[PDB]
């Protein structure tokens, strides 16, 4: 037999959804820990086995988190069968303040031309937006808001921000809203430019976006990944992102 | 072209990641890799251990050509970070994602 890990705890560094789970070795080769966890409301458990005394991941802070772990002994240790300990359990869940529906609504974001992030929402006193992603020492607040009270945010330059979880919390003073997504998936590019006839051509809009990352749509409707074969529209393709917004159409 | 290798590997990972009705590779666990330089090999050194899963046959074949050297199960040169295993279906989502990143960054090997 073996005992479960000690001090099983979920820690919030305050990164707006990025959480640590921690534990100390149990009492009494190499030792393993099987950690399961999930957001309460999910029917499936995220699973992992580690020799470390901690694990980290992004969670829905709108919801509660529950986790279970159990020491795991390899049969080399035993020199017999595989011994395992009982589940240790912990939970963590943001003390909800204010009455929900005091939580802001219609939250919408776009990463215009993979360059400038905009976030917008309707209310239900004033609102604040914070964000974070790995790299950042701590969660930052928006500077250039969009007033009308704050109902928007226009982000600074987000260096090294794509292809990793992006966290947002909308405080108030009441119920905070939490949002997570990855920038590459939320890009509305600029319409293609310099359309010419010669099979007809056109070229890449002005942006940081490479050409390989583009899918073109053409309503003269049709879809293509080359730039040849009138009006054309664009969108980031699935070699660069998972989802995407179509650019506006070009001129005839 | 030069990106063709990457292009088609990504397609594959996208396939077995939308086309996994039941848990991918019977929910088998594999060593997680540090997703950075010399990781094509780390990725193969990891998955190579999943024997009996055909759903990942292609993927592994494709990987072998990205990796200068041949890789055998139980062999860990490139895989230095070997202190955590994750389910295969997460491994490929994580891998898949990192690939898309390299593609966007125009990095093809
Ligand atoms: C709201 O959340 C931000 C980001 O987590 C935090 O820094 C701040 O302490 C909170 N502010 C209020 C007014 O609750
Ligand atoms: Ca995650």
């Amino acid at each position: 037999k073996v005992n479960p890990p000690q001090d099983f705890e979920i820690v919030d560094p305050g990164y707006l959804g990025y959480l640590y789970l921690q534990w100390q070795p149990p009492l009494s080769c190499t030792v393993e820990y099987e950690l399961k966890y999930r957001n309460i409301g999910s029917e499936t458990w995220k699973t992992i086995i580690t020799k470390n005394l901690h694990y980290k991941d992004g969670f829905d802070l709108n919801k509660g988190i529950e986790a279970k772990i159990h020491t795991l002994l390899p049969w080399q240790c035993t020199n017999g069968s595989e011994v395992q300990s009982s589940w240790a359990e912990t939970t963590y869940w943001i003390s909800p303040q204010g009455i929900p529906e005091t939580k802001v609504q219609d939250m919408d974001c776009v990463y215009y031309n993979w360059q400038y992030l905009l976030c917008s929402w309707k209310p239900g006193t004033n609102y604040n937006l914070f964000y974070w992603y790995e790299g950042l020492d701590h969660a930052l607040q928006c500077v250039d808001y969009i007033k009308a009270q704050n109902i928007g945010c226009r982000f600074p330059y987000l260096e090294a921000s794509d292809y990793k979880d992006f966290y947002i919390c909308v405080n108030g003073s009441i119920r905070s809203s939490y949002f997570t997504f990855q920038l590459q998936n939320i890009v509305k590019p600029l319409p293609p430019v310099y359309l010419t006839f010669t099979k007809l051509k056109w070229s890449i809009p002005l942006g940081p976006i490479p050409a390989r990352c583009f899918d073109y749509e053409i309503e003269i409707t049709a879809t293509v990944e080359n730039e040849t074969y009138f009006v054309v529209r664009s969108k980031v393709n699935i070699y660069c992102s998972d989802d995407g917004i179509w650019s506006e159409w070009s001129d005839k | 072209p030069p990106s063709t290798a990457l292009r088609e590997l990504i397609e594959e990972l996208v396939n077995i990641t939308q086309n996994q009705k039941a848990p991918l590779c019977n929910g088998s666990m594999v060593w997680s890799i540090n997703l950075t330089a010399g990781m094509y090999c780390a990725a193969l050194e990891s998955l190579i251990n999943v024997s009996g899963c055909s759903a990942i046959e292609k993927t592994q074949r494709m990987l072998s050509g990205f990796c200068p050297h041949k890789v055998s199960a139980g062999q860990f040169s490139s895989l230095h970070v070997r202190d955590t295993k994750i389910e295969v279906a997460q491994f490929v989502k994580d891998l898949l994602l990192h690939l898309k990143k390299l593609f966007r960054e125009g990095r093809f090997n």
